[PDB]
RNA sequence: CUGAUAACUUACAGGACGCUUUGGCUUCAUUGCUUUUCAGGUGAACUGCCGAGUAGGUAG
C-alpha cells in the first residue's frame, strides 16, 4: 500500500471572511483597525479592531463551494489501488449515503462556527446563505442562540430537506457542484472587541488583512474558514469534543494529537484496512462501533486529501 | 535645597512597576489626611525597561518628608527585610533634571477612551446646531507612543482599576516651589518643576 | 518503512504545526467578473520538414 | 507596472491540444505526444511495446 | 663531551637605438510543475470634568 504517488484534490472550497459594519442609515463600510508600533527610547507591532460608536451591527460575508473531487485520486500512479478507492467510495455512496457528512458539514455552516470567537459577547446573529442552483429565495435563519441549537431544530420544514440534497447530490453525480453564499449579521454591543485571523511572524499580534475600496480590512484567514466548517471528527477511542479531521487527529489548543498510530486509529492503519472495508460493506450488517465510525473519518479525510504519497 | 529619603527593592524576585505603584498609592493614601503637595516621585534607575530598583521621595521642609517614610506599611515592609531606607541625606549641588510628568494622552488614543471623547462629544454638542455624523471618526491608522512605564494604581471611592503612565523627558534645572500633585509628580497643570533625580 | 518510528514521532511532535509559504490569488470584494484575454495562431509549417 | 499572474504559453498550448483519444482502448483526450503520455495516471499508453 | 677547540671577503659600475598584424562568417528545431494547510489578545488600561476641537489640558 501508498504507491509512492497518491494526492487528492479538495471538495470544499471556502473564501476569505470579509467584515462590513452597517449604520443607522443602512449603509456598507469596510471595518478598519489601527496598529499601535511600540518606540523605547535610546519592530513590536501590536493591532486593535474594535466596532466603531455608533454602528447598528457588523456583517460577515464568504462563499463556500461543494465539489465532487473525492470520486477519482489526482495523482494515482498505481491502477491497482485506483478501482479499491473507487470501489470504496461507492459502495460507501450505495450501503451508507453522505446525509450524515452532509449534515455535518451544513451544521457549522449555518450556525455561525466559522466566527469562532465573534459569538462570544453577540446578543443575536442571523445567518442568510444563498445556494446555487437555487429556484426561490434566500434560505434565512432567526436568532442562532435559543432557535437552533440541536440537529432537530435545523430539521424544520423548507430550510434542510433541500440544502442537504444539491450537497448529496454534488458528492454523487460526477462534476457535481454547489456553492453557497453565507452573509451572516453579527448584533455586537458598543464597541466590542472583533478577532480575525493573524499572520505567522516567524522568529505580537499583527492581523492578516485585505484591501476593500482602497483601504485595509481584517480578513479572518482563507484557512480558518475551512478549518471551522470541518470540525466533525468524534469517532476517536472514547469521545471527548469535534476535532479537525486530520491523518493523525491532531488537537490544536491542547497540543497533543488523539487518534495517534500506537492506538492504530490513524488514516494509515485504516486506509491500509481497505481490502477488509470493502468485504464489509457486501451484505447486512455493518456496526457503528468500529465500522462506519472508522468509514465516517475514512470519506471526512478523503474530503480534505492530499497528498498520501510515501 | 532639597532633602531625599532613597527606598529600594531587595528580594531578587519582583515586579517593580507593580510594586513602585503601591509606593506612589500610599503616597496617594498619604496627603488627603494633611492638605499638602510637597512630595516627589524621582526614579534613579529608569531603564528602557522596567523601571529600576529604588525610589526617592525629594521634598522641601523635610518635616512631611521624614513622615511619609513612618506610615506603618513602609517600617511593616522594613521589618521584613523588602525595603533598605536612606536616612535623609541633603542633595548634592551638581545633579542630571528630570521631569516625570503623567502625560495622560495614551488612555485617549485605546479605542474606549477615543468613544468615550467621541461620547463627551456627543453629549456637548447641544450648544445647538444639528451635530456631526458619527461614522467620520476612524481609530487614526498608524499611531507610534513612546514610552511612559505604565504602573498600576486604582480608585477607592469606586471601583475603577484607571492606569497611570510617566515620561522621563528632561529640562531647565529650577522653576517652581513646589505644587506639583497627590500623586507626586512634574505635571499637574502649572508647575512643570524639575525633579533633580537623586 | 513501514513499520511506526523510534519516539522522535511522539504525540507532543506530532501537533507542531509546520510552516508554509504560499502565493494566494483570489478575486477582489466587489468585482464585476474576471476578464482573460490571449491570442492564438494557425499556420501552414506542417507542408514542408523545417 | 503591477505584476499580475499569467497561466502561461506552453500550458495553453497543451490545453489547445488535449485532442487524442485514437489510443488503444479509449477514455478521455490526452496531450498529444509521441508516447501517448498521461499526467495523472503516471503509466504511458502509447509505448513502445504495444 | 659534537670531522671537537679558533675565525670579518671587500671595494667601482648608464643596455640602448627602430617598428601597422589583417581579410570572411545565420545556432535553431519541440515543451503542463502540481496535489493539502487554524498562529494563539481567557475576563483584562476605566469613568468623568474644562475646552468651537479628530488641537490641547485635567481629576480620581
Amino acid at each position: 500500500k501508498l504507491p509512492t504517488n497518491l494526492a487528492y484534490e479538495r471538495s470544499i472550497d471556502p473564501s476569505d471572511v470579509c467584515f462590513f459594519v452597517v449604520w443607522p442609515d443602512d449603509r456598507k463600510t469596510p471595518l478598519t483597525y489601527n496598529s499601535r508600533t511600540l518606540l523605547g527610547q535610546m519592530p513590536h507591532q501590536v493591532d486593535f479592531c474594535h466596532v466603531p460608536y455608533g454602528a447598528s451591527h457588523i456583517e460577515c460575508s464568504f462563499s463556500v463551494s461543494f465539489s465532487s473531487e473525492l470520486r477519482q485520486p489526482y495523482k494515482c500512479n498505481s491502477s491497482k489501488v485506483k478501482q479499491t478507492l473507487v470501489q470504496l467510495v461507492e459502495l460507501y455512496e450505495t450501503k451508507i449515503g453522505w446525509t450524515e457528512l452532509a449534515t455535518r458539514y451544513l451544521m457549522n455552516i449555518c450556525n455561525g462556527k466559522w466566527l469562532w470567537k465573534n459569538t462570544r459577547k453577540a446578543y443575536c446573529w442571523n445567518i442568510v446563505l444563498t445556494p446555487w442552483p437555487w429556484n426561490g429565495e434566500k434560505v434565512g435563519f432567526e436568532d442562532i442562540r435559543t432557535n437552533y441549537t440541536s440537529r432537530q431544530d435545523f430539521k424544520n420544514n423548507k430550510n434542510w430537506s433541500a440544502i442537504v440534497e444539491m450537497i448529496k447530490t454534488a458528492f454523487s453525480s460526477t462534476d457535481g457542484l454547489a456553492i453557497f453564499e453565507v452573509r451572516a449579521t453579527l448584533h455586537l454591543p458598543t464597541n466590542a472587541m472583533v478577532r480575525p485571523s493573524q499572520v505567522f511572524t516567524e522568529k505580537s499580534r499583527v492581523f492578516q488583512s485585505t484591501t476593500i475600496d482602497g483601504e485595509r480590512s481584517p480578513i479572518l484567514g482563507a484557512f480558518k474558514t475551512g478549518a471551522a466548517i470541518a470540525t466533525i471528527d468524534d469517532w476517536y477511542p472514547e469521545a471527548t469534543e469535534p476535532l479537525r479531521v486530520g491523518r493523525f487527529g491532531v488537537h490544536r489548543e491542547d497540543v497533543t494529537c488523539y487518534r495517534h498510530p500506537s492506538t492504530g486509529k490513524d488514516f494509515f492503519s485504516i486506509l491500509q484496512q481497505a481490502e477488509h472495508y470493502i468485504e464489509v460493506l457486501s451484505a447486512n450488517k455493518t456496526p457503528a462501533q468500529e465500522t462506519i465510525n472508522d468509514m465516517h473519518f475514512l470519506m471526512a479525510n478523503l474530503i480534505k486529501g492530499g497528498m498520501f504519497q510515501h | 535645597k532639597w532633602y531625599y529619603k532613597t527606598i529600594t527593592f531587595l528580594p531578587e524576585l519582583c515586579n517593580n512597576e507593580s510594586l513602585a505603584a503601591k509606593c506612589l498609592r500610599v503616597l496617594h493614601g498619604f496627603n488627603y489626611q494633611y492638605e499638602t503637595r510637597n512630595i516627589g516621585v524621582s526614579f534613579p534607575l529608569w531603564c528602557d525597561a522596567t523601571v529600576g530598583k529604588k525610589i526617592s521621595f525629594v521634598s522641601k521642609n523635610k518635616i512631611e518628608l521624614d513622615l511619609l517614610l513612618k506610615q506603618h506599611y513602609f517600617v511593616q515592609m522594613e521589618q521584613l527585610q523588602y525595603f533598605h531606607i536612606s536616612n535623609t541625606v541633603l542633595v548634592p549641588e551638581d545633579c542630571t533634571y528630570v521631569s516625570f510628568r503623567r502625560c495622560q494622552s495614551i488612555d485617549k488614543l485605546t479605542a474606549a477612551g477615543l468613544a468615550r471623547k467621541i461620547r463627551r462629544l456627543e453629549k456637548r454638542a447641544l450648544s445647538r446646531g444639528e451635530q456631526f455624523d458619527p461614522s467620520s471618526f476612524a481609530q487614526k491608522e498608524h499611531t507610534a507612543i513612546a514610552h511612559y512605564h505604565s504602573l498600576g494604581e486604582s480608585s477607592k471611592q469606586t471601583n475603577r482599576n484607571f492606569r497611570l503612565n510617566i515620561r522621563m523627558l528632561s529640562e531647565q534645572p529650577r522653576e517652581g516651589n513646589s505644587i506639583f500633585s497627590s500623586y507626586g509628580l512634574s505635571n499637574s497643570e502649572n508647575s512643570f518643576q524639575p525633579v533633580p533625580l537623586i | 518503512v513501514s513499520g511506526q518510528p523510534i519516539k522522535s514521532a511522539t504525540a507532543e511532535a506530532l501537533a507542531q504545526g509546520n510552516p508554509h509559504q504560499v502565493d494566494f490569488c483570489h478575486v477582489p470584494y466587489g468585482a464585476s467578473h474576471i476578464e482573460c484575454s490571449f491570442s492564438v495562431s494557425f499556420s501552414s509549417e506542417l507542408r514542408q520538414p523545417y
